[PDB]
């Protein structure tokens, strides 16, 4: 039920007292289209700026963590 | 020396009033390592 509607008083709602939850699960549901195209490190960022990315080109090797400045 | 001989080079006594002034330096048992997971 819309939380617009509820405002005035007129239609189907007079007291809604958590008016204020009811886009969480619908804006929640379509956050969930993107679960897939973001997942993981490299997909919410540009990862050749990143730690991991060095480990991954050295072989899967650990690198001390100041890597990307030397 | 008593029937001993114990070869040293020539002693200087001014190395005694050598001014080394002291120097901070602490050490931190617990630090850092070199590579982290
Ligand atoms: C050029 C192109 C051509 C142009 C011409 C053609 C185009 C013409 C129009 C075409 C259609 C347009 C669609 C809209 C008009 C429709 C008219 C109508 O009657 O509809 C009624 C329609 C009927 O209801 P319904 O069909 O039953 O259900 C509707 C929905 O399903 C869901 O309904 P709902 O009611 O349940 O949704 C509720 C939700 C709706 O979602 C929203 O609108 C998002 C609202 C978030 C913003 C809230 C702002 C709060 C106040 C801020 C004040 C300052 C603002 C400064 C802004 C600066 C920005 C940096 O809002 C909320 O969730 C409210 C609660 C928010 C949580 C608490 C926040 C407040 C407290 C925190 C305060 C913090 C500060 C405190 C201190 C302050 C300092 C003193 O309801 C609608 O409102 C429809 C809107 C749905 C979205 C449509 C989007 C379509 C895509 C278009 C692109 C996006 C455009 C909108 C972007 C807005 C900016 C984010
Ligand atoms: C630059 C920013 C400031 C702009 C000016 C100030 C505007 C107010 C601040 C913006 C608020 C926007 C975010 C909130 C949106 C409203 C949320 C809401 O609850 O609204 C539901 C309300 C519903 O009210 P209701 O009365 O119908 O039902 C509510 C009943 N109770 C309270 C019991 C639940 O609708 C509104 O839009 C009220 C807000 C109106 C604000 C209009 C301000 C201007 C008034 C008209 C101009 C008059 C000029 C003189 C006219 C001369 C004669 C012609």
């Amino acid at each position: 039920y819309s939380f617009v509607k509820s405002l005035t008083h007129n239609g189907f709602h007079m007291l809604r007292v958590f008016r204020h939850f009811a886009f969480v699960l619908p804006a929640t549901v379509l956050a969930g289209l993107g679960l897939f195209v973001y997942w993981g490190d490299d997909n919410k960022c540009y990862s050749p700026d990143r730690f991991p990315y060095l480990k991954k080109r050295a072989g899967d090797m650990a690198l001390p963590l100041n890597s990307l400045n030397q | 020396y008593e029937d001993f001989v114990f070869t040293t080079p020539y002693f200087q006594p001014e190395s005694t009033f050598k001014s080394v002034p002291k120097l901070f330096s602490d050490i931190l048992l617990g630090g850092v390592e070199w590579v982290y997971t």
